[PDB]
């Protein structure tokens, strides 16, 4: 005799994304050299990390220049990943086939003024639940850093992931718990002549930022 | 070691299942991410 | 238990700077835990810290209960409620929350009346059919029955889908006293019995800071 | 045994008390990881269905105890028969995301699909009941106090957006089953029998023949 | 060649309670922790047997009061676990989902009068094969206890398990051997001054109560 | 932390610079190799359709992210739905090839037909952007100096002839997926998300029930 | 462990087969049936 086998109702049927591999029809192939070829990447989070892309101020720039008035507040946007100001950023851009992140965004500062130019800026998280601060002043109590101008022209600034859930959404629907998680504040103190100059704004990938679970969602 | 979960070697022998890979004689991106200055470069008063 | 008309089942319950003391005590009624779960988890990224000046009790005023009330007659009180004090003042200076909660409930009348309470911290408390009242000792409860005591007291600790709370978007715990056998008060009891909770937040921990209005 | 009632702490007395014995038991049909492991229909939508839970009739068994819990977790299974194929899309997903087959698409072999499934919340547990709500801009909610009455404002919610499994979508989807894997279950909730009108709940039970 | 196989008639569809798991289409994801959450239960009769759930005595009330008459029956239910008494405890809402048990249920029975109120009780179980007792001195030759008021507010008595069979169905049918197991008998000797008070009691699962054969059977 | 912004030099500050602590990450969903690794629909030709990866639209989850490197090297599998015969022909063979059956075709077996595919171009690795001719006789090739208007010439250009996994043929090929297997990526370029009108970037997103 | 009844490993991977948990750093309901006290209070004669 010959050994019985059940062949089982709900199993068998292609799924695109299962844990098996095809039957090969073409052997013995052998491929040209490749080893040591220049930059290889394994994981899209070294990139995330090791190169910030710009943020998206309006007029369609990557920077805000500074004011001179009595508006101390030079950008005001959601820590969202599908916030208009991330738009054109890797990290949104590799966020979009995800359905959850969890971790660290760095901000990155950089002065762009003459030498006889100087200024004083402020960037703090605003945490959701009440309106964000309009005022440097209102601001001090958020986790909150300052800086001023000087020899190094960069400045970076870790946004702290602080939810009740573990994870987060990437994407957004209306203002919820899982989708908004306040607001990045960037005020101006002062500045000594600094009129007209632009700070230009980077954003990357925190050395604890995760990405979990692929979504395809139409969308580039 | 992609999206491959099966515990059982392949009845097929490797190569016929793959291209197979010749040598002449992460990588880049993981070093530079590592690389990456995360200090300070200050003073740290308290 | 311990003596002569009155009692020896003897408390002293400390919470911060403030003290409770019941002669007709036994015991307290342990929730789910004798420990709180890790306060410092991925979702607060190192941020939060504890403000031991809000772990003290507060009062406030639950019910009357009085002859007519009937078995399956409630009082509800959602957790965290109105606070004027430190405790109140943190869920408006950070957006991240967790405590457990310990819990003092008193219905003083006196050893000639009857009838019985049993007071209860339920999770998640939506809504209760007059059926399932029936099942109420599925929470952490204590009864207060006058022939024996005055005092219940439950110790509970924090409890959620997630590790730090809203608290202006979500109760985690209803204290409900409800009445099981209707009050009587024969020649000698107390004519009826006033109903009030001294509760202290227990391990409290923040995260978030919120801007001020300046 | 005589002890405190208003106490609370369990009493377990035996049969020993007047001279019986007690017996062993085996208790391995109660247990919440093999009871809740069985599949259970729902009435499906005709196309797109989100995965929860908490669509499985309060009267079966698996919604019966499902609701005994405030907390869960679980695996999950699903059988499902459908016309065209059936895509998967996780918690968290933009819901147009339904219609692209590299999410995890199953294409139709007769006579149905069954699939296991990861649990995909962003929460440690998820919870049968959830005193709160997930929209933020909104006013706070109260801190009612007061009797049973108070407890109908909360009717009008439903539970949070982030509590299921995902969703699935075909072009019909006939019939869905639900299974638990590996369930846990934290803090009872009050579990009811029928109220009979008579002394005793009696039903026809399954008899021999004649 | 390869491997030949009999695919077997009568193996193969789909069984909504059998033995075997699904294929797996979406890997590698990591949960939240949840380790140490306060509450768990593993065994439902864990919490049948750690609280008790009150029964449903005329009227819609979890007890009797003292009687103030010659009749001295305060209550007598069948022992079955679909009894209008039992049926808003937690031990019957269990029940329904199996359809055999075996072993002890205790019942408590707990004093709610002033202190100058005395009592004296006792709980009689009266097994098949003849009518219920209907005075104390008749269920004295039942296996019986009896109890009277004090300190002490709680009495607990385990109803034994006596049947022909070893196990002994849930639901009920007609009065036969299978589905009705007698009565349990709730007298009051006598009272001093005791007139309108209430005695309540509730039910849980003995140390060998167990439930067998899951069904499912409509009802809530 | 300041630094130099001009350098290039990454930079990773950590929420410890205030007193947070950094987490742990758990990144295997973002693994080239793992993303990569899912099958992804393209519109077919009816007849002959030659196997190229950049068929794969740009908007999809390996269109996006295949076109954000600038080499590549992959094995491939394809699933197919057609009527007769399936043969495939490897890079560099006659397309008349394609009507000879000791190439490898497969014979039509309800519903679909997968097969294992290898890496057959004459290359080391492939690219999904290539700056030149792969025709001789011409002319040279410009040294392109200017601003983005001189990248205008260059769009008439189609991909070198060698950059494909050969071709199949099937008499009416109604469904065809590609998934890359053991994929290397070199050299990031560019991943654009959809461009808001308004702050955020909303749609619906999958919620429980009613 | 549930309702599982395989003497055969499973053909797929953990990792694919079922989520993962993770740590930081019966259960209550077990220990609180245990604890029941079983005696009696009174002294007991015969």
């Amino acid at each position: 005799g010959i050994f019985p086998v059940a062949c089982s109702d709900g199993y068998g049927g292609l799924v695109t994304t299962d844990p098996k591999t095809a039957d090969p029809v073409y052997g013995k192939v052998f491929n040209p050299p490749r080893n040591q070829l220049p930059g290889r990447f394994t994981n899209l989070l070294d990139v995330a990390e090791a190169c910030p892309t710009f943020l998206r101020f309006e007029g369609g720039v990557p920077y805000v220049t500074t004011k001179t008035d009595s508006d101390r507040v030079l950008a005001q946007f959601d820590m969202s990943l599908a916030a208009k100001h991330m738009s054109n950023t890797f990290l949104a851009g590799l966020a979009q086939y995800y359905t959850q992140y969890s971790g660290t965004i760095n901000l990155h500062f950089m002065f762009t003024g003459p030498t006889d130019a100087k200024a004083r800026y402020m960037v703090a998280y605003a945490p959701p639940g009440m309106e964000p601060p309009k005022t440097p002043e209102a601001a001090a109590h958020c986790i909150h850093a300052e800086w001023d101008t000087g020899l190094n022209s960069k400045f970076t600034f870790s946004i702290p992931y602080l939810s009740a859930a573990d994870y987060t959404y990437t994407a957004s629907d209306v203002a919820e718990t899982t989708n908004v998680q306040g607001w990045v504040c960037l005020f101006q103190i002062t500045h000594g002549k600094a009129d007209g100059d632009a700070l230009v704004v980077l954003a990357s990938a925190g050395k604890d930022f995760e990405l979990r679970l692929p979504v395809d969602a139409r969308a580039e | 070691s992609g999206n491959t979960g099966s515990i059982i070697n392949n009845y097929y022998m490797q190569q016929y299942q793959n291209s197979m890979d010749t040598q002449l004689g992460n990588d880049w991106f993981s070093k530079l991410a590592s690389s990456a200055f995360s200090g300070l470069f200050g003073a740290l008063l308290a | 238990e311990e003596t002569t008309l009155l009692e020896d089942r003897i408390l002293t319950t400390r919470n911060g700077h403030t003290t409770s003391t019941t002669q007709s005590s036994v015991g307290v009624t342990y929730g789910y835990a004798t420990a709180e779960d890790f306060v410092s988890g991925p979702n607060t990224s190192g941020l939060e810290t504890r403000v031991v000046q809000a772990e003290r009790f507060f009062k406030t005023h639950l019910f009357d209960w009085v002859t007519s009330d009937s078995f399956g007659r409630c009082h509800l009180l959602e957790l965290p409620t109105d606070h004027k004090g430190v405790y109140g003042s943190l869920t408006d200076s950070y957006a991240y929350m967790r405590n457990g909660w310990d819990v003092e409930v008193t219905a003083v009348g006196n050893q000639f009346n009857g009838g019985c309470l049993l007071v209860a911290m339920v999770p998640e408390l939506c809504s209760i059919q007059k059926r399932e009242l029936y099942q109420l000792t599925l929470f952490p409860h204590q009864f207060i029955n006058p022939r024996t005591n005055m005092t219940a007291h439950i110790t509970v600790p924090f409890v959620g889908v997630n590790r730090y709370d809203q608290y202006k978007v979500h109760k985690p715990w209803t204290l409900v006293v409800m009445v099981v056998a209707p009050l009587t008060v024969n020649t000698e009891g107390a004519p009826q019995i006033k109903v009030y909770a001294n509760i202290a937040p227990t391990n409290v921990h923040v995260a978030g800071e919120f801007p001020s209005k300046e | 045994t005589t002890s405190a009632g208003e106490s609370a702490d369990p009493v377990t007395t035996t049969v020993e008390n007047y001279g019986g014995e007690t017996q062993i038991q085996r208790r391995q049909h109660t247990d919440v990881s093999f009871i809740m492991d069985r599949f259970v229909k729902v009435t499906p939508q005709n196309q797109i269905n989100i995965l929860d839970l908490m669509q499985v009739p309060s009267h079966t068994l698996v919604g019966g105890l499902l609701r005994a819990s405030t907390y869960y977790f679980s695996d999950l299974e699903i059988a499902v028969k459908h016309e065209g194929d059936l895509t998967w899309v996780p918690n968290g997903a933009p819901e147009k995301a339904l219609d692209n087959t590299t999410n995890p698409t199953a294409y139709h072999k007769a006579p149905l699909t069954r699939l296991a499934l990861p649990y995909t919340a962003p929460h440690r547990v998820l919870a049968t009941v959830y005193n709160g709500e997930c929209r933020y801009s909104r006013n706070a909610v109260p801190n009612l106090r007061g009797d049973l009455q108070v407890l109908a404002q909360k009717v009008a919610r439903t539970l949070p957006t982030s509590f299921n499994y995902g969703a699935i979508k075909a072009t019909r989807v006939t019939e869905l089953l639900y299974r638990m894997k590996r369930a846990e279950t934290y803090c009872p909730r009050p579990l009811l029998a029928i109220h009979p009108t008579e002394a005793r709940h009696k039903q026809k039970i399954v008899a021999p023949v004649k």
